[PDB]
């Protein structure tokens, strides 16, 4: 006359390890590492914009690629593979670090600088910007002598960065194909730049010379930037090789809430196509990464709001008591 | 075909509920799952793996440029780190799951005696203990007082003389 | 106006003890808290924010400059693997600490039970098991029998025959 | 006739999380994170000093403003925010490099290099380092043509270190203000400085030109900084535009125990006042962090002896049982 | 000359076992070890020190020269880092050790209960505990008796009115 | 008439640490942390090579003291602290980078570029790769204008990767101990070379002076190196200054499993003897680690698969049940 108590078993349960002992037979189980991803950006409700084959840094100058982004306003930035970042071979100066400026931007609003000219050419235009006809970068001046081999005027330039934002300055040093072409297009002579900020100075000289062609271009414009606390002036003091800024570019995440802000974005790395179905907070070259579990196995480098990347390719967890077979 | 308890074995029976009761008497055989328990025992299961999220995410960005590669000799040192790292990630993980597991293990199996202690301390010394997790109880109980056993009203002074004469010659 | 013990409750009036004894009998209703138990709960808890210092403690030197930055290409990587190296002691502190709290949890449920079963096994066949955590003493306890139990000098072969005639009819 | 078992209780218990559960109310409970610091530097039972504005790296070489602390012996040293290391504009290099190791020193012992001179101005003086009247760093001497656009003299010195204590020598390199100032300073043609030690040997070369006008300076002064091994010669020889040690700086921790000897300091960056009363291990920009619990929330950046730095404001840790408030 | 079990004391005197049977009877005192919980013991023992291994080992290489040194400014971060992470490695190791350790004392704890727990039942009616972990036996046990306890072969039944008119009068 | 239940205890336990508390007395216990090493190289079952006197980088390029090792075979390399990797005083660019490309080589394969010469002398000798008689590179070809002060040729060399694995490629530019040696070895006017690659462009030009004497050379010559992908030229273009490469570098674990083929190499620094006879697979400069135990306190810094490096001398791991002494 009994009473038993019992709980329960099934016949083919899964293997978890504890710390005491390994391949434990349990009652149910769950996978811990995620190891697939979706292959696609996935966008939905955010605001996202592929650069595709705009290079990054090229938003801020304008090459024919990035035209459709000069202006652009995203909380997630998408960079792509074959990207130039220039039409007119140069790099430039503190490349790496300058992106990741423009990747958090929340994107950028442009407004002019105001500079204007007297005696120059400032229409410069080059095979390698072609844009229906030679064309240079659509943000910039190539400033020219006006006349062939007509010695460049020493001339300065004054700009105060008026807003709350620190304002973003790009500038340009040409070195010519030839010492030729240097004194066709400048002059002849001793050249010299500087820039000059409050917490900026620095002095750049050509050093013309032929260098592999690229684009079809033997010459190379570098570009060097700077942060322009608010109330600063940046001048620009030059006898020749210099490309001038038009305009200056402004975070959208420091505006003040007066409708252009678009505060904080991600830029983000992806050979995937686009996605405005899917959700995902995580991202990587191959895709978002989106999943209940809480580790990844898929890529080292990915990033967002995201899974911990660990080596294992599976750690099973728990779901259940430790299974115990019923016997005869 | 007698029955037993949980100490040497589990029933695979038992299939809406986690923890049981497992009778016989003159009316026959039964078997109930108890909701209490089985509710205790998944209540603490779930919000596992939202546990483990929540303890290990976080927000990051690119500190390397995969397009365009960036300094080599620091570039050496990022991937030392990022890998570094990783050995350390990966030895907590497989470690946090590990403890997450032994104590789904382990409660699972104190729910089971917290029931169990129970139920004998509930028969006080109308019952004694065949070891294989059953009650041996030297009364009449019927399935009305099965029920009781279960439901926790079981009121051992209604049959202890009954008992106690059973139990002794 | 009848007392139960830990099982299903806790005491808000034992009040210069951890672990402790309420007894009623002839005399009337008493409560003494236990020194022993209660010093070896507090000895294990003591010590505890002692420990984790002496486990979590570094020396350490300015690597980057915050009055002058040094150069910003490894000035990122020096804040990418501070912030790293926050993230995995951050873990590491919620997990130690969990860890030290489920600790002082359980090993006081422990130090009960370590003494409930100590007290069982003092009152042998004399007592038997409510199970709110009392015993009902099936003889004439008075209080120097109390203070018997509590002191640890109870002897049950005294009282055992009472016991038992009082406990079979 | 009954006796029970139990254990204490409270009404209003604080609640604690522990790996199973979340939020379990317990009896008592501590905090584990330390979240204010005392702002001051607590520097009891220490020897302490506050360059205040004093550069560190101007400790070596003499600035006025460094004139309290040439000799200084300490366990704590505070640098300052605003402090300059130069007088006459120009920077170090290896500077951030040549500071930690000042930090550690324990303090710096100076004694003379023992050179002498023939037929050159020493006594060089600059509006840049006022003190009373015009003067210079007052660890160096600034060596001239006596007499203008006098070409100066093919000149070498050698100092071995007799001490055990590796010695720090420090050196400048002086770019004038203009082409003409390094003509009238140092006469006129081709000017090589170059510094030969056993493991260390460099050329320098003046690259005068004007540069944008601090302390009232165009021109530059540059300081390039050895360690040198017992029983090693620096030797130094030039044509000009060369700044030259007076004095080497020997570290107060490579000392013999020969009383000078002051060992192992900590180096801070304060901005707080010091406070010779109370006491502390760990010091962060804020102030001091002394603290019986095991983490703070406070800085990252924290240097001493001290606790561990964690995201987190609080992790309450449980002092008591589980709490189980009385029933009925 | 009484004999007591683990309650309070270990024995020095098992020589050939981990957990053991101490008896007296009308024949004198048998002292032998238990195999299988002694080999249970063993087992989950064993495999410590290799558990270790394969959950802390990595493949790495040189970063960083000590023949000829890599520039100062990246030399001082490697170094940095290298301090940092063996601060966490040296943190997690005291850990894992101490767990590992917390472990092996506790199951052993453990596998005693298992076994005491095991006999208390297998006895019933027929024995009662002084607590020392001994059990007094009411009836007349004999060697062939003692072995029966230990080859869990004990018959309660055999002895059982035996035991209970020994019990009660 | 009793029974007993008990578990075994021994007079002097070792104490153990657990989370709880400090120093529990037990049974039996374990060392977890390995403190002493195999002050040899254990290299059974391996292939080693130890390179001794060369430097690594010297396998490359062959000095006289890296003639052993110019097309080694390895498992295992170990490099030597007095090993100099230069004859004729020069660095590598890039060095440190170079030399890990090279220790996981597997060793080198060498086949030659095939250059010829027309009218200049390639037999360049020096004091300082003296190997019986005046001698240079192993590997490399020394190019002079083959009549003293005779203008050296504008010269044009193409190579291209005919194998799958990408080859390794050195080249040299001499900086000349005088302005006069220049002219004497390369005639006299502006020296140009230019090196390019489908991934690699740059030119490079002596700057010519003394140097400090080394190897009895005050002149330099500086290597340069780069990786060759397959089915690429590298196109060599120099009027003088110019140390050219004889043989290309093949690495072995890039093989196709041809039977030159011995795949992936540990590059280690070790100041101890080589043994046969023992096995190991953790190194460090003073020999080898191969320790039953998890964690060694030796040597943070240790390569191959290896123990965890811990702060701690010993952390002791219990073996057996908590030990509780017997009671009269
Ligand atoms: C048993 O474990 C499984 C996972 O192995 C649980 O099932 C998941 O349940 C959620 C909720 O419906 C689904 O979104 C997932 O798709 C399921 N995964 C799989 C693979 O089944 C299930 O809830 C657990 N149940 C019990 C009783 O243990
Ligand atoms: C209860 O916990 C508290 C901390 O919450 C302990 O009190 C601290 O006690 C030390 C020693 O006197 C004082 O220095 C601290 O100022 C106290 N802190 C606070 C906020 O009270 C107390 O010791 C614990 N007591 C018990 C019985 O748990
Ligand atoms: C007790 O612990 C020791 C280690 O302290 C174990 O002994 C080691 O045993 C292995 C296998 O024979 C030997 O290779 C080692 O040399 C031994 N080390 C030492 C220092 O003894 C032993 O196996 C354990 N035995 C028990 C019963 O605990
Ligand atoms: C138990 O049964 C007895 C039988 O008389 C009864 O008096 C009593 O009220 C019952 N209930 C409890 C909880 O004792
Ligand atoms: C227990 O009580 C009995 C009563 O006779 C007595 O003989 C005995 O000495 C007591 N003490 C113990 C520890 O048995
Ligand atoms: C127990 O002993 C009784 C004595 O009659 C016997 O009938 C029975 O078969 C024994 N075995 C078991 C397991 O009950």
């Amino acid at each position: 006359d009994k009473i038993c108590l019992g709980h329960h078993a099934v016949a083919n349960g899964t293997k978890v390890n504890t710390l005491t002992e390994r391949g434990v037979e349990v009652v149910n189980a769950t996978e811990t590492v995620e190891i697939t991803g979706i292959d696609k950006v996935c966008t939905k409700g955010k605001k996202a914009v592929d650069l595709g084959s705009c290079g990054i840094l090229g938003t801020i100058i304008g090459p024919p690629q990035c035209d459709l982004h000069l202006e652009f306003k995203a909380d997630l930035i998408i960079e792509r593979r074959n990207s130039s970042d220039i039409c007119y071979p140069g790099r430039f100066t503190n490349e790496e670090a300058l992106r990741q400026i423009i990747r958090e931007s929340g994107g950028i609003d442009k407004e002019s600088m105001g500079f204007r000219y007297s005696g120059i050419r400032t229409d410069g235009a080059t095979s390698a910007c072609k844009r229906t006809v030679s064309s240079f970068y659509s943000e910039m001046k190539w400033l020219s002598s006006s006349m062939n081999n007509q010695v460049f005027p020493q001339l300065n330039q004054t700009y105060r960065n008026t807003r709350k934002e620190p304002a973003l300055i790009v500038w340009g040093v040409h070195h010519s194909s030839s010492l030729d072409e240097q004194n066709k297009l400048y002059g002849t002579g001793n050249k010299l730049i500087t820039v000059g900020s409050s917490k900026y100075q620095q002095s750049f000289s050509p050093s013309p010379g032929a260098r592999p062609k690229v684009n079809g271009q033997a010459g190379r414009i570098d570009f060097h930037w700077m942060l322009l606390d608010p109330g600063d002036t940046v001048t620009f003091t030059f006898n020749g090789a210099f490309i001038a800024p038009d305009r200056a570019t402004f975070l959208r995440s420091n505006a003040p809430s007066g409708i252009e802000y678009n505060g904080k974005s991600l830029g983000i790395q992806s050979d995937a196509q686009i996605d405005e179905s899917c959700e995902g907070e995580c991202f990587y070259s191959g895709g978002t990464i989106n999943s209940p579990l809480p580790f990844q196995n898929i890529d080292s480098r990915a990033v967002g709001k995201c899974p911990r990347y660990v080596k294992q390719s599976s750690l099973p967890l728990a779901l259940g008591m430790k299974n115990v077979p019923e016997k005869i | 075909g007698a029955i037993a308890g949980f100490i040497e074995n589990g029933w695979e029976g038992l299939i809406d509920g986690w923890y049981g009761f497992r009778h016989q008497n003159a009316q026959g055989q039964g078997t109930a799952a108890d909701y209490k328990s089985t509710q205790a025992a998944i209540d603490q299961i779930t919000g596992k793996l939202n546990r483990l999220i929540e303890k290990t995410n976080k927000q990051f960005e690119l500190i390397d440029n995969e397009f365009t590669e960036v300094e080599q000799q620091i570039g050496n040192v990022i991937n030392w780190t990022r890998d570094s790292l990783t050995e350390i990630w990966s030895y907590n993980a497989e470690l946090l799951v590990a403890m997450e597991n032994q104590h789904t293990i382990d409660l699972a199996d104190s729910e089971m005696n917290k029931l169990y202690e129970r139920v004998r301390r509930q028969l006080r010394e109308n019952a004694e203990e065949d070891g294989t997790g059953c009650f041996e109880i030297f009364h009449r109980c019927d399935d009305q007082c099965m029920e009781s056993i279960r439901n926790n009203t079981y009121n051992h002074t209604e049959y202890r003389q009954e008992a106690l004469q059973n139990r002794i010659m």
